[PDB]
C-alpha cells in the first residue's frame, strides 16, 4: 500500500489487474490478536429430565453382522444398487 | 512499533548491546526476549 | 439330574440347581450382572442396589445377588427397563463420591470407574454440596481415606467372617453413617491386608504401596510365595525391573484369594 | 535392456516428496522400463498402531501424507464414528469440510507448484507458498500447531473456532483466486509449459480403472468419478461445485485438474462460511468425546470419563470396515479393523500414490529420461503415505 | 450426427452401436448354451441379455437408447459386452455351479476371536 | 542470510537431515556424509531425526541419526516450526563463530 | 493336485527368528489370573502366550529401565489351549501348559444369615 | 488327514535338486560378489560361508519348506547379482564387529545371566 | 455437476489463425509471462526481519513443555500419570513416592524432547493443568543429552516462562 | 532451603545426590548440576491456616477451571488441620 | 434417518439391496462362496475358499450386473488363533453401480494363493506388500520380492508374533568404516501398559459358553 501512484499504475498495467484493490499482504483488515472472551454453546443433551443415557446409546445399538448364505447351515437379476446417473454439465461456466 | 506495515513487520525489538555478562553488541538472539514480552513481541496479544 | 429346574436367559435355556442366585444363573451363559456388595465368599448382604435386574412379565426389579430363582423363569438382562435401574443407582453411588481419581490409588482398576463407564449414565445433575467424612487410623498398613467410601459392607463381612475379628462396623444412621471402629483401634490380624482388596474403592489402600504406580503400567508375573508352608499362588506385580506389590491370585485348592500379611 | 540405471532422489533435490530410488532400463535416449524401489521410508506405522488407542492412533494418520493433513485425519475420524455407531454434531461437519478444502489447497499448491519447480519453473514456487504460509496460521489458530494440528478427532474437532478467524479466512479467500490467475498466467498459456506435459503419460480411460487409480488422475481422463458428488460424507452433498473433467489425459490436463480443483474449493469455503451453524463442536456423547474441563472439575461423573478416556481410551464394536474419501491426492482410506478392545486389531492405509506409482512403469514407456520428472509430479506422489 | 468423442481417453466411437449390439448379444446367448440350463449364471444371463437386446430393437436413434439402456455411454455397452462374453466361455470351464469344493474349519470365519 | 537454496551434495557446507531415518536409507546417508569437502556440519531437524521420535520403537527406524553420523546442532519439533530450523542455522553460526582453529594451531 | 507330506509342522527356519531365541526361551500358555481389585472377569477369558522374563538394567544417564530381549513385550491371544499349543510346536519354543482354574461356583443363600441353630448367622450387617 | 497343496516341488526328491542347482548358483557368484563390491574376504571364504547356511538347513524334511527356503534363496542371490544390495548388506552374514559371544557353561556364568 | 477443462475449438476464420499464427512468431503470450514477473518486482517482499522481529502466533501454539506451580508456589502436578499414560509417543516417565508431608507428589518425572511429537496431548489430560507447553520453541542444543528434560529442567522452565504461560491460558481457558 | 553434601554437591527436593564414590558425577565437571530452589514443600509450610465456620469447606486452589478439581474437607477432627489433597492449602474450624 | 444427533442414521435401502445382492453371487458361483454376510455399517463380505480367487474376483470384474471395475485394496490379517493363520482381503469397487463390496480368504504360510494379476493390474505391488510383511507366496506372480522391508530382513514383520522392535539395530561404526548391525538393545524399554477392562462392554457381541 506504501507504494507510490507511480508504482501502483505500473504493477497493475504490467499485471493487467486492479493489484491494489486484492492486495497480498494484510494491513489492518485481519481480526485483532485479542477478542472478548467467548461463551460457548452447550451440547443437545444437556438436560435435567427423560435425558436417560440408555435411551441416546452411541455403540450398544450396534450389532453384529447379518448373515445371508452360510455353508454350515424364477428371481429376476438384480444388481448391487441402481445404476449411476449422467451428470449434468454445469451451467454457471460448463466450458473453461 | 508501527501499526502501518502489514502484518508481522509492525512489531520489532532492537537488542541491548550488553545482558547477563554477554556482549551482545553483535550475538543477538530470539531467546534474548524477556518472558513478559514475547506474548506482545510474538502477536500473541493485543496490549503490551 | 433331576433336581436341575429350567432357568431361561434372555430366552437361552440352562439348568442350574434349585437355590441358586439369580446372578449366578445369569453366571453360566457368561452374563456378569453388574455388583457392588457381593462377593461369592462373603455372606449375602444386598445392599448397593447395582445388580438390580428385570424379571419377565413382572412389575418389580428384584435384587440379582440375592432372589433364589423358580422354575420357568426369564431374565432381562438387557431391556430398558434394566438400564434405567443401573443408570439411577449408578446415579447416587456417584453423588457424594469425590473427585479422587487423580490421587486416589485405585484409579486405573476401580470398580467404579469401570461400572460407571460400562452401565452408569455419562453425565450428573448434582447441583447440590457433598459429603466429606474424617479419616481413620486403624494401622500402619491399610492407609484409609474414608470420604470415597461407598458403604458396601465388605470390610465389615469380611472380617466377621473371614478373619473372625469383630472391629470394624458401621456407625450412625442414613446418610450420617460411617464405617469404622468408633475408637481409636488398630484392626490387627494375619489376615487383616486383605480389605485392602475387597474394598472396590480407594477407600483403603495400601499404605507400604500408596502413591508408587498406577495400575496400568506394571507387568504382572505369576509366581508363588515362600514366606511359609503354604506356598499361595501370588501375582509379582512389577515396573522396570522392580517389585511394586503382591497380589493374590486365584486358586481354590489352595488359598481361595486370600494372603497372608507377611506375604503381602 | 541396454544400460540398466539406477537413477537415485536420495541425494533428494529442492522437492520434498521423500526419498526415491528409481531401477530403470532404457535403451538409447528413450526409457523402457522402470522399477521404483519405496522401502527407503517405510516405518511401520501399520504395525505401531496395533499398539495404541484409537485416540493415540490419530496423529499417525496426519504424517503419512504430511502435505494433506488435516483430510487424513478426517478419513480416519469417519472410520471410528462408523464403527463406533456415532454421528458428529452437525457444526464439527462443517468445521471439518472447511478445512478439508482448505487442505485442498495446500495439497495442490504443492503438488502444482513443486511439479513446476522440477521442471526448471522456480518463481511459481514461492508466490504460492507466501499463501500456504498464512493458510498455515489457520491451522495454527485453531490447533496450535502449524502443520500436524491432529484437529479433527472421531466425534468432531477437539476446540471451537476461536473469535476472528472466520472473519479472517474470509479475507484470505476473497482475494486468493487473483493468486491463482496470477499462476495461469506463466503456466497454461505459455509454450515451454505445454511443450513439456502434453502427449506425455497418456493413460486410457479403461486402464486407469484397472490399475486402480483415483482421483485427478481417473478424472484427467474423461472418467466421471468424484466421491464428494457419489458418496458424500459430511455436508458435501450441501454445496455446489463442479468437478473438473479433462479428455486428453494427458498430464497438461491433470495440470488444469489441480488449477481448476483449488477454485472450486473457494467456490465452496465461500459456502462454508456463509452456512457455518452454531452448536457444540463434538458429540455429546461423553463415553467417547471426554468432557470440557469446566465439567471435569466440577461433576463426579465427569471427571471419571475424563479418567478413562486418557488412559484406556474408548471401547469400540468388535468388527471390520473400509472407508474412504476424496484426499486431495486421491482415494484415501483405512481398513480398520476391530476385535472389541480399545487398540485396534489391524489397520491397511491405502494410499492414493501407492497404485499411482506401481502404473508409473506403465505410463513411462516409451518417453524420453528427462519425461519421467514430468510424469512422476503429474501423479503427485509423496512417500509418507507409499511406505507408512 | 455421429459423435466426434466419446468422452474418454482408450474408447474409440463406434458407427453402428445397433448393428454392433445385435451381434454381441445374439452372440452371447449361443455361449450360454452349453452351460446346463439349471445353472444359475445361465439364468440370471439369460435375462440380462434378453432385455438388453430388446430395447436395441426398438430406438432407431443412439441418443434415446441410452437414456432408457442405462449402461452410461453407448460404446460403453459395446465393451461391457465384449468383457461379458469373454466371461461366458471361461465360466464353462470352471463350471461354478458344482457343488461346494470344500467346507472351511470349524471356526475359520469367526470373529471376534 | 547467504543460506543458498540448492547445492550441489559434493559441494555441500552442512547437512540439514530432515525426517526420519529408514534402516533402508541409511547406508545412503552416511554415503553421503563421507563425500562432504571438509567442514562439514550436520544438523539434525524434527524429533524422528533425533531420537526416533514418534517411531522410536520400529524396528525399521534408526533411533536417531546421530548414530549414522555426529551431529553439531540438534533442533527439537515434530515438525520444527519453520522459525525455530532458522534459529538453529544462526545459531549453528554462532557455533562456527566460537572456532579458534589458527589459535589452537599457533598453540601446538 | 494334492501331495501328502506326513512330516510335524514346523517353520522354524523361515520366520527368521535367530536360534538364540528358538531353543532357549520357555514360552508360558496360561489363562490370565484376575486382577484381585476388581470382580470384573472378561479378562480371565483367552489363553494368552508369552516367553520368560530377563533382565533388565538401568541406564546410567537417566536411569531407565533398558533391555536387550526383543520378546519381552510379545503377546500371543488365542482362543483356546490347543490352538496356542500349535503356535509353539510349530516355531520351536519349548512351551509350558497351566489348566484352566475355573472358580468352583458357590451355593450362596441370603436366608443363612439369620439362623436359629447354624454358626452362619452374621451378628450385623 | 494330509492333503496338502504343493508349491514347486511334489516330493523331496525333486525339490533336493532345486538345492544343488541353487548351491551352484552361489558357488558361481561369490567370485562376481567378491569383486562387484570390492569386498575385503577372499573368494575362499564366501563359499565357506555359503556352505554353513545351506548346511544349517540340512535337517529339513518337508518339501513345502525347501521350496520356500529356496525361493528366498533366488531373491537373495537376484539383489546380490544386481547390485541392489550395498556393500554393508553382503556383510551381515560374517558378523564381522560382533565380539565372540561365549557359549560354554563357565563362560556364561561369569558374564551375565543369558543361559 | 462436472465441467469440461480442455475442449476449445479453434475456429478457423483467418483472422483467429493469424492470432495463433502471430502468437509464435513474436513470442506474445511469452512476452505476457515477463509482465507478471516484472509485477512481482515492484511489489513489496512478504519478508519479515529475524530475529528482530517474529512471526505471529496464537495462545494454542505449542513449544516446550514445562510444568506449573499454583499461585502459592507448591507444584500442580500431582503424579496422576495420565499424561504418561496418554503420551502417545511413551517420551513420558513418571515415579512419585508420598512427600515428607504425606502428600502424593513426583520424585522422578522425565520427558524425552527427541520422542515427544509435540501433539499436545500431555496438556490435555492433565487433571490440574500442571503440564503445559509455553509459547517458546528456540531451544535447540549442541548436544542429544540436553534435550532430556527431567523434573528440575522442566520445574525452572515453569518458574522462566509463567508470567506469560498464564497470560496465554487465561485468553484461552474458555474454548477447552 | 538447599542443604549441600559434605562432599559439595547440592542436594534437590527430592533428595537425590551423587555420593562420593560413585563416577556418574564426573559428567558435570565443566557444568553444572542445575536445580530448582524454589522448594515446593517448603512454600506451602508458609502459606497460612485458613479459619472456617462449618465442618466442611471447599477447596478449588482458586481460579474454578483454572484449579483443581472441587474437594470437600471435614474438620470435625480439632487435633489436627484438614489438608487439601491436590494444593495442600489447610483449613481448620474456628473456636472449635 | 432419526431426530438423535449422538447416534449414526440407518440406511436401510443400500442395507435391504446388499441382502438382495446377497443371494445373487451366493447361486452363482456356489463352487467356492461359503460364506455372505453384511454389516450394519452397509458393507458386505463374501467369504470364498481360496481356491476360488480368480473365478470370483474375474466374475464381478467382469458381470453383466457386478461390473467392479476398480481393486480398493487388498491386505492381509494375521490371525494366530486359527489354523489358517492369515485371511487375505480383497475391496471392489464399481463405479457404475457405486457400491463396494469385500471378498476374503483364508491361507496360511505354506499354502500359496493364485496371484490375482490377471484379473487386475492394480495387485502388481498389494500382492508384493502381502509376501513382504505377512510371507503368504502367490503362485504365478510375475515378479515377487521384498518391497518394504530393508534387503535381507531374516523375518516377516507384520506378523503377531514379530517383536515390534526388531531383532537388530544399525549403527555406523569407524573400525569397519561402514554401517553394521547388532542385536537390539533398548536405552529405554517399551512400556507395555495393561488396558484391558475387565467389565463386559458390548452383550450384543458376546461369545457363548465353551
Ligand atoms: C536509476 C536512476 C533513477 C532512480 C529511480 C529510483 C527512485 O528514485 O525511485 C524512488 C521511489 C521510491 O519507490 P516506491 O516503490 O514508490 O516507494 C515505496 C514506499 O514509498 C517506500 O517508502 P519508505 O518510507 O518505506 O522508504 C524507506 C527508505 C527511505 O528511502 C526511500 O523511501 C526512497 C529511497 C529511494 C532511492 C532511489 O528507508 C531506507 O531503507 C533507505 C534505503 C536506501 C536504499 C539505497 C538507496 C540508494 C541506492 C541508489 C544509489 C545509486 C543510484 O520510486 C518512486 O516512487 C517513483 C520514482 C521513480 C522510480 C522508478
Ligand atoms: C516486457 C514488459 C512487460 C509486458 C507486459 C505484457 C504486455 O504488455 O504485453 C502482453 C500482450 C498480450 O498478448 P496476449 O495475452 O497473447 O493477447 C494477444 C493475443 N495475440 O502481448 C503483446 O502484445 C506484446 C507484444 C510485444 C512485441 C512482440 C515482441 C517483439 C520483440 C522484439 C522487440
Ligand atoms: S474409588 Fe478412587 S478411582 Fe474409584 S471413583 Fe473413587 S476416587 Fe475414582
Ligand atoms: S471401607 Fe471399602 S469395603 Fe468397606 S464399606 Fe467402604 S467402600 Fe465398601
Ligand atoms: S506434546 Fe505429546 S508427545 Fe510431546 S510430551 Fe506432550 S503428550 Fe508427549
Ligand atoms: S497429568 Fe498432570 S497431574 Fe497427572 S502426572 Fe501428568 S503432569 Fe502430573
Ligand atoms: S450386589 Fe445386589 S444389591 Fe449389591
Ligand atoms: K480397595
Ligand atoms: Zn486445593
Amino acid at each position: 500500500a506504501s507504494a507510490t501512484r507511480f508504482i501502483q499504475w505500473l504493477r497493475n498495467w504490467a499485471s493487467g489487474r486492479d493489484l491494489q484493490a486484492k492486495l497480498q499482504l494484510r494491513y489492518q483488515e485481519i481480526s485483532k490478536r485479542t477478542q472478548p472472551p467467548p461463551k460457548l454453546p452447550v451440547g443437545p443433551s444437556h438436560k435435567l429430565s427423560n435425558n436417560y443415557y440408555c435411551t441416546r446409546d452411541g455403540r450398544r445399538e450396534a450389532m453384529p453382522p447379518s448373515i445371508v448364505m452360510s455353508s454350515q447351515k424364477e428371481k429376476k437379476a438384480v444388481s448391487p444398487a441402481p445404476p449411476i446417473k449422467r451428470w449434468e454439465l454445469s451451467q454457471d461456466e460448463p466450458y473453461l | 512499533e508501527d501499526n502501518k506495515q502489514f502484518f508481522g513487520r509492525h512489531r520489532w525489538v532492537i537488542y541491548t548491546t550488553e545482558m547477563n555478562g554477554k556482549n551482545t553488541f553483535w550475538d543477538v538472539d530470539g531467546s534474548m526476549v524477556p518472558p513478559e514480552w514475547h506474548r506482545w513481541l510474538h502477536c500473541m496479544t493485543d496490549d503490551p | 439330574a433331576s433336581n436341575l429346574i429350567e432357568v431361561f436367559v434372555d430366552g437361552q435355556s440352562v439348568m442350574v440347581e434349585p437355590g441358586t442366585t439369580v446372578l449366578q444363573a445369569c453366571e453360566k451363559v457368561g452374563m456378569q450382572i453388574p455388583r457392588f456388595c457381593y462377593h461369592e465368599r462373603l455372606s449375602v448382604a444386598g445392599n448397593c442396589r447395582m445388580c438390580l435386574v428385570e424379571i419377565e412379565k413382572a412389575p418389580k426389579v428384584v435384587a440379582a445377588c440375592a432372589m433364589p430363582v423358580m422354575k420357568g423363569w426369564n431374565i432381562l438382562t438387557n431391556s430398558e427397563k434394566t438400564k434405567k435401574a443401573r443408570e439411577g443407582v449408578m446415579e447416587f453411588l456417584l453423588a457424594n463420591h469425590p473427585l479422587d481419581c487423580p490421587i486416589c490409588d485405585q484409579g486405573g482398576e476401580c470398580d467404579l470407574q469401570d461400572q460407571s463407564m460400562m452401565f452408569g449414565s455419562d453425565r450428573s445433575r448434582f447441583l447440590e454440596g457433598k459429603r466429606a467424612v474424617e479419616d481413620k487410623n486403624i494401622g500402619p498398613l491399610v492407609k484409609t481415606i474414608m470420604t470415597r467410601c461407598i458403604q458396601c459392607t465388605r470390610c465389615i463381612r469380611f472380617a466377621s467372617e473371614i478373619a473372625g475379628v469383630d472391629d470394624l462396623g458401621t456407625t450412625g444412621r442414613g446418610n450420617d453413617m460411617q464405617v469404622g471402629t468408633y475408637i481409636e483401634k488398630m484392626f490387627m490380624s494375619e489376615l487383616s491386608g486383605n480389605i485392602i482388596d475387597i474394598c472396590p474403592v480407594g477407600a483403603l489402600t495400601s499404605k507400604p504401596y500408596a502413591f508408587t504406580a498406577r495400575p496400568w503400567e506394571t507387568r504382572k508375573t505369576e509366581s508363588i510365595d515362600v514366606m511359609d508352608a503354604v506356598g499361595s499362588n501370588i501375582v509379582v506385580s512389577t515396573r522396570t525391573g522392580e517389585v511394586m506389590r503382591i497380589l493374590p491370585r486365584m486358586h481354590e485348592d489352595i488359598n481361595e484369594e486370600w494372603i497372608s500379611d507377611k506375604t503381602r | 535392456l541396454v544400460s540398466n540405471l539406477t537413477l537415485n532422489f536420495g541425494p533428494q533435490h529442492p522437492a520434498a516428496h521423500g526419498v526415491l530410488r528409481l531401477v530403470m532400463e532404457l535403451s538409447g535416449e528413450m526409457v523402457r522400463k522402470c522399477d521404483p524401489h519405496i522401502g527407503l521410508l517405510h516405518r511401520g506405522t501399520e504395525k505401531l498402531i496395533e499398539y495404541k488407542t484409537y485416540l493415540q492412533a490419530l496423529p499417525y494418520f496426519d504424517r503419512l501424507d504430511y502435505v494433506s493433513m488435516m483430510c487424513n485425519e478426517q478419513a480416519y475420524s469417519l472410520a471410528v464414528e462408523k464403527l463406533l455407531n456415532i454421528r458428529p454434531p452437525p457444526r464439527a461437519q462443517w468445521i471439518r469440510v472447511l478445512f478439508g478444502e482448505i487442505t485442498r489447497l495446500l495439497n495442490h499448491i504443492m503438488a502444482v507448484t513443486t511439479h513446476a519447480l522440477d521442471i526448471g519453473a522456480m518463481t511459481p514456487f514461492f508466490w504460492m507458498f507466501e499463501e500456504r504460509e498464512k493458510m498455515f496460521e489457520f491451522y495454527e489458530r485453531v490447533s496450535g500447531a502449524r502443520m500436524h494440528a491432529a484437529y479433527v478427532r472421531p466425534g468432531g474437532v477437539h476446540q471451537d473456532l476461536p473469535l476472528g478467524l472466520m472473519d479472517d479466512i474470509y479475507e484470505f479467500s476473497k482475494n486468493f483466486s487473483l493468486r491463482i490467475d496470477e499462476l495461469e498466467e506463466m503456466l497454461t498459456n505459455n509454450r515451454i509449459w505445454r511443450n513439456r506435459t502434453v502427449d506425455i503419460g497418456i493413460v486410457t480411460a479403461e486402464d486407469a480403472l484397472n490399475y486402480g487409480f483415483s482421483g485427478v488422475m481417473l478424472r484427467g481422463s474423461g472418467i466421471q468419478w468424484d466421491l464428494r458428488k457419489t458418496q458424500p460424507y459430511d455436508v458435501y452433498d450441501q454445496v455446489e461445485f463442479d468437478v473438473p473433467i479433462g479428455s486428453r489425459g494427458d498430464c497438461y490436463d491433470r495440470y488444469l485438474c489441480r488449477v481448476e480443483e483449488m477454485r472450486q474449493s473457494i467456490r465452496i469455503i465461500s459456502q462454508c462460511l456463509n452456512k457455518m451453524p452454531p452448536g457444540e463442536i463434538k458429540v455429546d456423547d461423553a463415553k467417547v468425546s471426554p468432557p470440557k474441563r469446566a465439567e471435569m472439575k466440577t461433576s463426579m461423573e465427569s471427571l471419571i470419563h475424563h479418567f478413562k478416556l486418557y488412559t484406556e481410551g474408548y471401547q469400540v464394536p468388535p468388527g471390520a470396515t473400509y472407508t474412504a474419501i476424496e484426499a486431495p491426492k486421491g482415494e484415501f482410506g483405512v481398513y480398520l479393523v476391530s476385535d472389541g478392545s480399545s487398540r485396534p486389531y489391524r489397520c491397511k492405509i491405502k494410499a492414493p500414490g501407492f497404485a499411482h506409482l506401481a502404473g508409473l512403469d506403465k505410463m513411462s514407456k516409451g518417453h524420453m529420461l528427462a519425461d519421467v520428472v514430468a510424469i512422476i509430479g503429474t501423479q503427485d506422489i509423496v512417500f509418507g503415505e507409499v511406505d507408512r | 450426427l455421429l459423435k466426434k468423442t466419446t468422452g474418454l481417453v482408450g474408447l474409440a466411437v463406434c458407427e453402428t452401436p445397433h448393428e454392433r449390439l445385435k451381434i454381441l448379444y445374439t452372440k452371447i446367448l449361443d455361449v450360454l448354451g452349453h452351460i446346463p440350463k439349471n445353472a444359475a449364471y445361465r439364468k440370471y444371463t439369460e435375462q440380462i441379455t434378453n432385455e438388453k437386446l430388446s430395447m436395441v430393437k426398438a430406438e432407431p436413434d443412439v441418443k434415446k437408447l441410452e437414456e432408457r439402456l442405462q449402461g452410461g455411454q453407448i460404446e460403453e455397452v459395446i465393451l461391457q459386452a465384449e468383457n461379458e462374453l469373454s466371461l461366458a466361455r471361461k465360466m464353462i470351464q470352471w463350471k461354478p455351479w458344482e457343488p461346494l469344493v470344500e467346507e472351511p474349519p470349524a471356526s475359520q470365519w469367526k470373529w471376534p476371536i | 542470510f547467504g543460506v543458498v537454496f540448492r547445492a550441489s551434495p559434493r559441494q555441500s557446507d552442512v547437512m540439514i537431515v530432515a525426517g526420519t531415518l529408514t534402516n533402508k536409507m541409511a547406508p545412503a546417508l552416511r554415503k553421503v556424509y563421507d563425500q562432504m569437502p571438509e567442514p562439514r556440519y550436520v544438523v539434525s531437524m524434527g524429533s524422528c531425526a533425533n531420537g526416533g521420535g514418534y517411531y522410536h520403537y520400529s524396528y525399521s527406524v534408526v533411533r536417531g541419526c546421530d548414530r549414522i553420523v555426529p551431529v553439531d546442532i540438534y533442533v527439537p519439533g515434530c515438525p520444527p516450526t519453520a522459525e525455530a530450523l532458522l534459529y538453529g542455522i544462526l545459531q549453528l553460526q554462532k557455533k562456527i563463530k566460537r572456532e579458534k582453529r589458527l589459535r589452537i594451531w599457533y598453540r601446538r | 493336485q494334492l501331495i501328502t507330506v506326513d512330516e510335524k509342522l514346523d517353520i522354524t527356519t523361515i520366520t527368521g527368528v535367530p536360534e538364540e531365541h528358538i531353543k532357549t526361551r520357555k514360552a508360558r500358555i496360561f489363562v490370565p489370573a484376575r486382577n484381585n481389585m476388581q470382580s470384573g472377569v472378561n479378562n480371565t477369558k483367552k489363553w494368552k502366550m508369552e516367553f520368560d522374563t530377563r533382565e533388565r538394567w538401568e541406564n546410567p544417564l537417566m536411569g531407565w529401565a533398558s533391555t536387550a530381549d526383543p520378546l519381552s513385550n510379545l503377546v500371543l491371544t488365542f482362543s483356546t489351549k490347543e490352538d496356542a499349543v500349535a503356535f509353539a510346536e510349530k516355531n520351536g519354543w519349548s512351551y509350558d501348559v497351566e489348566e484352566r482354574k475355573v472358580p468352583k461356583p458357590k451355593s450362596k443363600s441370603y436366608g443363612a444369615n439369620f439362623s436359629w441353630n447354624k454358626r452362619t448367622r452374621v451378628s450385623t450387617k | 488327514s494330509t492333503s496338502v497343496k504343493p508349491i514347486f516341488s511334489r516330493d523331496m526328491n525333486e525339490a533336493k535338486r532345486r538345492v544343488r542347482e541353487l548351491y551352484r548358483a552361489w558357488y558361481r557368484e561369490v567370485p562376481n560378489t567378491v569383486h562387484l563390491f570390492q569386498l575385503d574376504i577372499s573368494v575362499k571364504q564366501g563359499r565357506d560361508k555359503v556352505r554353513e547356511m545351506f548346511k544349517k538347513n540340512a535337517h529339513i524334511t518337508d518339501p513345502r519348506v525347501v521350496d520356500l527356503l529356496v525361493i528366498k534363496g533366488k531373491m537373495e542371490l537376484e539383489e546380490t547379482i544386481k547390485v541392489w544390495k550395498q556393500r554393508t548388506h553382503v556383510m551381515r552374514f560374517f558378523h564381522e564387529t560382533e565380539a565372540p559371544r561365549p557359549k560354554d557353561f563357565l563362560s556364561k556364568f561369569y558374564v551375565g545371566h543369558d543361559p | 455437476t462436472y465441467k469440461y477443462v480442455n475442449l476449445r475449438e479453434p475456429s478457423m476464420d483467418m483472422k483467429s489463425v493469424t492470432d495463433r499464427a502471430a502468437q509464435t512468431l513474436l513470442w506474445t503470450e511469452l512476452i505476457r509471462g515477463l509482465g507478471m514477473t516484472l509485477s512481482y518486482l515492484f511489489r513489496e517482499p512478504a519478508t519479515i526481519n529475524y530475529p528482530f522481529e517474529k512471526g505471529p502466533l496464537s495462545p494454542r501454539f505449542r513449544g516446550e513443555h514445562a510444568l506449573r506451580r499454583y499461585p502459592s508456589g507448591e507444584e500442580r502436578c500431582i503424579a496422576c500419570k495420565l499424561c504418561e499414560a496418554v503420551c502417545p509417543a511413551q517420551a513420558i516417565t513418571i515415579e512419585a513416592e508420598p512427600r515428607a508431608d504425606g502428600s502424593r507428589r513426583t520424585t522422578r518425572y522425565d520427558i524425552d524432547m527427541t520422542k515427544c511429537i509435540y501433539c499436545g496431548f500431555c496438556q490435555e489430560a492433565c487433571p490440574v493443568d500442571a503440564i503445559v507447553e509455553g509459547p517458546n520453541f528456540e531451544f535447540s542444543t549442541e548436544t542429544h543429552e540436553e534435550l532430556l528434560y527431567n523434573k528440575e529442567k522442566l520445574l525452572n522452565n515453569g518458574d522462566k516462562w509463567e508470567a506469560e504461560i498464564a497470560a496465554n491460558i487465561q485468553a484461552d481457558y474458555l474454548y477447552r | 532451603g538447599v542443604r549441600t553434601s559434605p562432599t559439595g554437591e547440592k542436594v534437590t527436593h527430592t533428595g537425590q545426590v551423587y555420593d562420593d564414590g560413585d563416577y556418574r558425577k564426573v559428567r558435570f565437571v565443566g557444568r553444572q548440576k542445575e536445580v530448582n530452589e524454589n522448594f515446593a514443600i517448603d512454600l506451602i509450610a508458609e502459606q497460612p491456616v485458613s479459619q472456617v465456620g462449618s465442618r466442611v469447606i471447599s477447596c478449588d486452589g482458586g481460579g474454578g477451571a483454572l484449579g483443581h478439581p472441587r474437594v470437600y474437607i471435614n474438620l470435625d477432627k480439632e487435633t489436627k488441620t484438614g489438608t487439601c489433597g491436590y494444593c495442600g492449602l489447610q483449613f481448620r474450624q474456628q473456636h472449635h | 434417518a432419526d431426530t438423535r444427533p449422538t447416534v449414526r442414521p440407518r440406511n436401510d435401502v443400500a442395507h435391504k439391496q446388499l441382502s438382495a445382492f446377497g443371494e445373487y453371487v451366493a447361486e452363482i458361483l456356489p463352487k467356492y462362496v461359503q460364506q455372505v454376510q453384511v454389516s450394519c455399517f452397509n458393507e458386505l463380505e463374501i467369504c470364498i475358499h481360496p481356491d476360488g480367487v480368480i473365478p470370483v474376483l474375474t466374475f464381478l470384474r467382469d458381470h453383466s450386473n457386478a461390473q467392479f471395475k476398480s481393486l480398493a485394496d487388498l491386505t492381509a490379517v494375521d490371525i494366530p488363533t486359527r489354523q489358517n493363520r492369515f485371511e487375505i482381503v480383497y475391496n471392489l469397487l464399481s463405479l457404475r453401480f457405486n457400491s463396494r463390496i469385500r471378498v476374503k480368504t483364508y491361507t496360511d504360510e505354506l499354502t500359496p494363493i493364485e496371484s490375482s494379476v490377471p484379473v487386475y493390474k492394480a495387485a502388481n505391488w498389494y500382492e508384493r506388500e502381502i509376501w513382504d510383511m505377512f510371507g503368504v507366496f502367490f503362485a504365478n506372480h510375475p515378479d515377487l520380492r521384498r518391497i518394504l522391508t530393508d534387503y535381507g530382513f531374516e523375518g516377516h514383520p507384520f506378523r503377531k508374533d514379530f517383536p515390534l522392535s526388531g531383532y537388530v539395530e544399525l549403527r555406523y561404526d569407524d573400525e569397519v568404516k561402514r554401517v553394521v548391525a547388532e542385536p537390539v538393545e533398548l536405552a529405554q524399554e517399551f512400556r507395555k501398559f495393561d488396558l484391558n477392562s475387565p467389565w463386559e462392554a458390548f452383550p450384543a457381541y458376546r461369545q457363548p459358553p465353551e
